């Protein structure tokens, strides 16, 4: 039997969850995000020199 | 991707229904007409005994 009612008898929350998520594993790639792709028809290829 | 190219094999259309010249020979064999419904097709004995 509350008289002041402060913040802890107050049911019914809502939790106020965050909009993201923080995958802090490590995803630098500078190496692939350097070089460049090209699209190649078969598994095997090849180059000259 | 930069040989073969025909359609990316989507065949198996046409020119490649082959199956026609085993369906000709399956009709013109003598094969038998074995089945199992005893030739009746129509035994309904108390809810296909079989």
């Amino acid at each position: 039997n509350p008289t002041l009612f402060v913040s802890y008898d107050q049911n019914g929350k809502k939790l106020s969850f965050a909009n993201w998520i923080s995958v802090l594993s490590p995803q630098d790639t500078p190496f692939v995000s350097m070089t460049g792709k090209e699209s190649i028809n078969q598994t095997i290829f090849s180059w000259q020199t | 991707n930069y040989g073969r190219g025909r359609e990316l094999m989507y065949q198996l259309e046409k020119k490649g229904k082959e199956i026609k010249r085993d369906l000709e020979k399956i009709l013109l064999s003598g094969q038998a007409r074995t089945d199992v419904l005893a030739d009746q097709y129509l035994t309904n004995s108390a809810a296909d005994p079989a």
